[PDB]
């Protein structure tokens, strides 16, 4: 008659009138972060909302949750705000809050031979 | 509750052999000193 | 590294990778850096260790030819460098046939990353348990939460609610204090990995059995 | 060699036919080193070796919210969760 | 307490059919399954097949498929089988058994198929020969007999079909220091065997000597002076 | 006359799908390896004490064995269950019945119902006078002993009627074998494959192994040294 | 099914240890051993791989684990001078046979005494021949057999031999044969056997 | 009350045979029984190193 989980709680139900099989998952849900510079820098901030997709909530979506009020750059930046899964965000040129992804540092080829 | 308890304290006590073998368990061989003591004149029989 | 992966990662890594393996609130935040990005790092760190030795832990990069790096980090050692450059081609084979062996043990034996394993089982089994430890009454006369407020009107549904509440928010406490030792192990080792970054990858490391039983190379 | 501990010295394996042994465990081979006043030994060869070490660095960074973990949707049980203050 | 009890042993060419049987006693016949198994000579034993004694219910080994036949009855509580064109190889010790008794009758009080008990084992042969009496022929150590070399001393009896064949010494007289070996199917197709003294010449049964050899299938009885 | 239960036995324990998984479950089993008293059609149906609860098994032609009788003394004196089947259709009554001194079906009744290759199977329970009936059929090769095998029975029927039973007997068809087995209390980790089948258990009490992978809740043990009880 | 050792003995009062082994086609405690004295039908000792039959010697046990399954015999005996088979069972009827091994108590090691009888007069006289070669009291039981004339004739496939059969003196024997026409045993002036043993 | 201790793995007598060991190593061989074989070397020498 029913599904379970290791909670004790329903994974999966049967209809009691149609009798087919329905799986359940639980309605969408996760934190709200908030990114900010400083308030003696800019009032301006931009939210994440942890490990949702964007058509559940200038909005971008990361492996992090869906990230608006972020203007997302091709650029690469040091990291100044971390928002994970390698995006970043900061106040940057008029400025803005950007988001990212991180650079790691300058490439460099050393001049190696033998 | 009384499970994890249990697992707990069973953690903390595998890990005394682990903290005394890595400590001790140094030398690969049982290393022993030879019959006759000539160290040069120094003298570790007291710690030996 | 190997551009033929979608992950750079080097052969070793992918072995490495390949070896080691309920929403009632719970969540995962995913690490800073991707995995791609910490093969980026491993991949400098090797480009400077091959291609310049020490020195770019002291500054900038300085490039030496890895046969002579690899003479200096003899003279490190107490073995004059005409030991190296005398009987290269066998060093060469020793190091080479060596780097073959590890990934044949690596390949063969999963029980090898029994250390990153063990972590991940901790994680998982501690997670588990506090999964689990919804379906216990702690005393209430059900575990289920809609229950009791199907059945019970709120001034005896208090009563058992306050029973879930102190079971469940002990549960948590317990969690969260096993995740705070926990951290803090892992912590150490963390600060344990990042000197031997520093002092056996950036550098060459005089200290006894601390990058490996032998005298350390590199 | 201490295969499986059972404590104070005795460990236990499965050998030959085959049965569980219990055994006193040998620390190693003994070896009398050949020391002299006057002796040296000096190796005359090397060899490279690359030994594996592997560290843990990092784990997985949950997070469990304490009011969806407790509760989960009832008013009720959100209400008298906030009783036991922060 | 629980019996199985087979027919003689039997005979036959290469081509030719052989029925065996094996009546019961001590436990309801019905109640255990019935089986019959092989055995080459001196080897080990291999399963020919299976009959439920109360429903005649039958299934058969590979090896034997369409070779072998069983039934039993409930009436003269009995089982019986068949083995149809025959080779050499089918030369063998043949058993009754049964598997499956549901209080093991004086062998277990809590059962696991196995076999329960095994009746005393159907010898057969089969051959290319026909029916013949021993030559029997008197031997001695070296060349020609000595009086103190004949510390072994004997027969040899050759070519007979089918067994058995019995021997004693000095008409029955002598039986101590008497050795005889295994009969052996011979290159002809017969059975032959050996038998021998192990004492010299040095007594009045051993001055002279006589093998009495014997051969029921023909009743032939041969009294061979050996010096 | 006895025979071993090997790892027959097994039932779903409750109402629920669960998959790939091992669920650690306490309820009356029949005990892995344990002995089954052993009776016969013909060539033998007294009165059995029920305990706890029964395990009943039939190896059979086809049909021979088609009912049961639960009670105290089955001489109407209270109400008593009875169960049967002819040809295809299973009947159910719990009547105050006087039965025969020797019942078969010849070749107050507060509830009523209806609706050589053969093992029957099934379990009996009466937890609170309720009885609860579960089941498996399958093929089998010789119809003259227990298999050694496994496969969970499934449940029929749970009726609702309330009556202390203390003793039974099976009802066949008179103008070839059954087993019979008790439960008792006991803790098995069960594992659901795939499909959520039950596909093999241990029985947490029979030997130190098998307390190892109860301990565990694991069919696999790594080799090492396990604290799986205490002793008093 | 395989079964080891072919054959096998150590003193009496101590351990012999049997195998049987298969793959997994036929079922785990559906095993049993076994023993026969030679001539006689074989009896079950052990079954559901571990319990013994009633009234079987305490001393005769069965144990397996996963695909190897085990006989000892321990207390070693002169009983003991018999052929154990395993067999196994599965719910596809196979009622299947182990290989058998010869079990044996360990004796006093004695090397042949020989003797060779060349033929009678009277079998001369009947057309035909057979040289017969006697090997007896011997342990191992292990003697083997070599004809010649006196360089060689061995090779001649018309010679035949009994296997070692046992004595009451605790040693072993066999005899054998090679049978010739007239005119092949008078082709060579003498007749010897010679034989091998522990060497 | 349910309290219990349990033995380390190694007793008393094998700690004191490790540090018999280290020690003989350490003075007989210096350094060298860490990085590979026991190298003797006179005691004197190991010093003046
Ligand atoms: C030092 O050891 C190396 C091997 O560890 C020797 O080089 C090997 O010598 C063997 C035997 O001649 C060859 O089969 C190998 O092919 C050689 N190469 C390698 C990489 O193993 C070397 O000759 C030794 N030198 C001294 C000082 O004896
Ligand atoms: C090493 O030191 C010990 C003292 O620590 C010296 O004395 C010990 O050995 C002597 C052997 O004759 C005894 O006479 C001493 O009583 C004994 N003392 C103790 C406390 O054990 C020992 O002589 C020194 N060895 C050398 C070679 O000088
Ligand atoms: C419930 O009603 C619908 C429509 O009449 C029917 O299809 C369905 O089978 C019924 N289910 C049950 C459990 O009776
Ligand atoms: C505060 O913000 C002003 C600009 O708004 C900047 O000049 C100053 O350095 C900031 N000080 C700190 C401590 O952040
Ligand atoms: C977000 O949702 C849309 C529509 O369901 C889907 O196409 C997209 O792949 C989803 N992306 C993620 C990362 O969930
Ligand atoms: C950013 O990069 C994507 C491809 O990665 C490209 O489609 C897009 O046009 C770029 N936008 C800007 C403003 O660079
Ligand atoms: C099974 O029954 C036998 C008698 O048939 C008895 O000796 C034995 O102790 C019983 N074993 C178990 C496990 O109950
Ligand atoms: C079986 O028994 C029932 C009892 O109600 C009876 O009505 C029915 O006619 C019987 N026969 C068959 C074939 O169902
Ligand atoms: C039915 O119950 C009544 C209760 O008074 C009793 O007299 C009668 O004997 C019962 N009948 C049977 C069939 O037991
Ligand atoms: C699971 O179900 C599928 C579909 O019915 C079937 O093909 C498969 O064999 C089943 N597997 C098991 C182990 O029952």
């Amino acid at each position: 008659q029913f599904g379970r989980d290791i909670a004790d709680t329903t994974d999966a139900v049967r209809d009691p009138q149609t009798l087919e099989i329905l799986d359940i998952t639980p309605c969408s849900f996760g934190g709200v972060s908030v990114i900010t510079p400083g308030t003696n820098t800019s009032n301006q901030v931009a939210v994440l909302y942890q490990d949702v997709n964007c058509t559940e909530v200038n909005v971008f979506q990361t492996r992090a949750g869906c990230l608006i009020g972020a203007e997302h750059v091709n650029n690469s930046y040091e990291c100044d705000i971390p928002i994970g899964a390698g995006i970043c965000a900061s106040y940057q040129t008029s400025q803005s809050i950007i988001a990212y992804t991180m650079s790691l540092g300058a490439e460099n080829s050393v001049a190696y031979s033998n | 509750f009384c499970t994890q308890l249990n697992r707990a304290l069973t953690g903390i006590a595998v890990e005394q052999d682990k903290n005394t073998q890595e400590v001790f368990a140094q030398v690969k061989q049982i290393y022993k000193t030879p019959p006759i003591k000539d160290f040069g004149g120094f003298n570790f029989s007291q710690i030996l | 590294p190997d551009p033929s992966k979608p992950s750079k990662r080097s052969f070793i890594e992918d072995l490495l990778f390949n070896k080691v393996t309920k929403f009632n609130g719970l969540t995962v935040l995913p690490p800073l850096l991707t995995d791609e990005m910490i093969a980026q790092y491993t991949s400098a760190l090797l480009a400077g260790t091959i291609t310049s030795g020490w020195t770019f832990g002291a500054g900038a990069a300085l490039q030496i030819p890895f046969a002579m790096q690899m003479a200096y980090r003899f003279n490190g050692i107490g073995v004059t460098q005409n030991v190296l450059y005398e009987n290269q081609k066998l060093i060469a084979n020793q190091f080479n046939s060596a780097i073959g062996k590890i990934q044949d043990s690596l390949s063969s034996t999963a029980s090898a990353l029994g250390k990153l394993q063990d972590v991940v089982n901790q994680n998982a089994q501690a997670l588990n348990t506090l999964v689990k430890q919804l379906s216990s009454n702690f005393g209430a006369i059900s575990s289920v939460l809609n229950d009791i407020l199907s059945r019970l009107d709120p001034p005896e549904a208090e009563v058992q609610i306050d029973r879930l509440i102190t079971g469940r928010l002990q549960s948590l406490q317990t969690y969260v204090t096993q995740q705070l030792i926990r951290a803090a192990e892992i912590r150490a080792s963390a600060n344990l990995a990042a000197t031997k970054m520093s002092e056996c990858v950036l550098g060459q490391s005089k200290r006894v059995d601390f990058c490996g039983k032998g005298y350390h190379l590199m | 060699e201490c295969d499986i501990p059972i404590g104070a010295g005795i460990c236990a394996s499965y050998q030959t036919s085959q049965s569980i042994i219990a055994y006193t465990m040998s620390l190693g081979a003994e070896n009398s080193v050949a020391y002299s006043n006057n002796s040296i030994a000096i190796p005359t060869n090397f060899t490279i070796s690359v030994t594996t070490e592997i560290l843990p660095v990092s784990m997985t960074k949950t997070s469990v919210d304490c009011t969806m973990y407790i509760c989960g949707d009832s008013t009720e049980c959100s209400n008298l969760l906030l009783q036991y203050g922060s | 307490e629980v019996q199985l009890v087979e027919s003689g042993a039997e005979v036959k060419k290469p081509g030719a059919t052989v029925k065996i049987s094996c009546k019961v006693s001590g436990y309801t016949f019905t109640d255990y399954y019935m089986h019959w198994v092989q055995q080459a000579p001196g080897k080990g034993l291999e399963w020919m097949g299976l009959v439920d004694p109360e429903d005649g219910e039958t299934i058969y080994a590979e090896k034997f498929q369409g070779r072998v036949t069983i039934t039993a009855d409930t009436s003269t509580d009995t089982a019986y089988m068949e083995l149809s064109s025959l080779r050499s190889e089918d030369t063998a010790v043949y058993y009754c058994a049964t598997s499956s008794g549901p209080s093991r009758l004086c062998g277990g009080g809590s059962c696991y198929h196995s076999f329960d008990y095994w009746g005393q084992g159907t010898l057969v042969t089969v051959s290319s020969a026909s029916t013949k009496g021993p030559s029997v022929f008197p031997l001695a150590p070296s060349s020609k007999s000595t009086s103190g070399g004949t510390a072994a001393l004997g027969c040899l009896v050759k070519d007979y079909f089918p067994e058995p064949v019995t021997v004693s010494w000095n008409s029955g007289a002598l039986t101590s220091g008497v050795h005889t070996f295994p009969a052996v199917l011979q290159s002809s197709g017969l059975y032959s065997l050996s038998s021998v003294v192990t004492v010299p010449s040095s007594s009045l049964g051993t001055q002279t000597y006589i093998c009495n050899v014997n051969h029921k299938p023909s009743n032939t009885k041969v009294d061979k002076k050996v010096e | 006359a006895y025979t071993n239960s090997f790892t027959r036995g097994v039932y779903y324990p409750d109402k629920v799908f669960r998959s790939s998984v091992l669920h650690s479950t306490q309820d009356l089993f029949l005990p892995f390896f344990s002995n089954v008293t052993w009776f016969h059609a013909i060539h033998d149906n007294p009165v059995l004490p029920f305990n706890d609860g029964v395990y009943f098994a039939s190896t059979e032609k086809s049909n021979i064995i088609r009912g049961w009788i639960f009670g105290t003394t089955l001489d109407s004196k209270t109400q008593s269950l009875l169960i049967v089947n002819n040809a295809t259709n299973v009947v159910i009554k719990v009547c105050e019945f006087q039965f025969c001194n020797d019942p078969f079906l010849g070749v107050n009744c507060t509830f009523e119902y209806v609706s050589f290759k053969n093992l029957r199977e099934f379990v009996f329970k009466n937890i609170d006078g309720y009885f609860k009936i579960y089941s498996k059929h399958t093929p089998i090769n010789l119809v003259r002993d227990l298999p050694q095998g496994f496969s969970a029975l499934e449940p029929l029927v749970d009726l609702p009627i309330g009556i202390n039973i203390t003793r039974f007997q099976t009802l066949l068809a008179l103008h070839a074998a059954y087993y019979v087995g008790y439960l008792q209390p006991r803790t098995f980790l069960l594992k659901y494959n795939e499909n959520g089948t039950i596909t093999d258990a241990v029985d947490c009490a029979l030997d130190p192994l098998s307390e190892t992978k109860c301990t565990l809740k694991s069919f696999t043990v790594e080799k090492g040294i396990y604290q799986t009880s205490n002793f008093r | 099914l395989t079964q080891s050792p072919g054959t096998l003995s150590l003193s009496p009062g101590e351990r012999a240890t049997l195998s049987c082994r298969a793959s997994q086609s036929v079922s785990s405690s559906y095993l049993a051993w076994y023993q026969q004295k030679p001539g006689q039908a074989p009896r079950l000792l052990i079954y559901g791989a571990s319990s013994r039959a009633t009234g079987i010697p305490d001393r005769f046990s069965g144990s397996g684990s996963g695909t190897d399954f085990t006989l000892t015999i321990s207390r070693l005996e002169p009983e003991d001078f018999a052929v154990y088979y395993c067999q196994q069972y599965g719910s596809s009827p196979t009622w299947t046979f182990g290989q058998g091994t010869k079990v044996e108590i360990k004796r006093t090691v004695a090397a042949p005494s020989v003797f060779i009888f060349p033929p009678s007069d009277e079998q001369l006289k009947s057309g035909t021949a057979s040289v017969v070669c006697l090997l007896n009291n011997f342990y191992p039981r292990e003697a083997k057999v070599q004809w010649k004339v006196d360089n060689a004739l061995q090779s001649g496939n018309s010679q035949e031999s009994v296997t070692e059969q046992d004595s009451k003196d605790s040693t072993y024997s066999l005899s054998s044969t090679l049978t010739l026409s007239k005119a092949d045993y008078e082709k060579h002036k003498v007749y010897a056997c010679e034989v091998t043993h522990q060497g």
